[PDB]
């Protein structure tokens, strides 16, 4: 249970990590930018999250 | 302490440039900021870059 | 050439400088889009404890 809970809790915490994007919340990238600038920023979060 | 319709600046033909570095400019009409700070000055053209 | 630099303080804290958005009545206990002070998403809104 501890190994699964440490594996899930780290997987969840990593949603909040930047990977070099202007925000670790996707709706902040979408609200502050147009698509030509968003695809440079979202690909950071995809490359990281994945 | 105010409401900022950025389109008033963004549609203005007076500007030689409208550079943005953490947003794309139409979104300035949708966002909300805790403060804005306007640094203001006059400079030669070959160093506006 | 006149230059002005508009530095922004993002929503780390209670927001003030808003975009010209006609705000609305608030739904509860139903699935809705939301925009509070530019903090957008989708969810079900309820009274807290």
């Amino acid at each position: 249970v501890n190994q699964n809970a440490q594996a899930l809790n780290t997987l969840v915490k990593q949603l909040s990590s930047n990977f070099g994007a202007i925000s670790s919340v996707l709706n902040d990238i979408l609200s502050r930018l147009d698509p030509p600038e968003a695809e440079v920023q979202i690909d950071r979060l995809i490359t990281g999250r994945l | 302490n105010c409401v900022a319709d950025y389109s008033v600046l963004y549609n203005s033909a007076s500007f030689s440039t409208f550079k943005c570095y953490g947003v794309s400019p139409t979104k300035l009409n949708d966002l909300c900021f805790t403060n804005v700070y306007a640094d203001s000055f006059v400079i030669r053209g070959d160093e506006v870059r | 050439y006149r230059v002005v630099v508009l530095s922004f303080e993002l929503l780390h804290a209670p927001a003030t400088v808003c975009g010209p958005k006609k705000s609305t009545n608030l739904v509860k206990n139903k699935c809705v889009n939301f925009n509070f002070n530019g903090l957008t998403g989708t969810g079900v809104l309820t009274e807290s404890n």
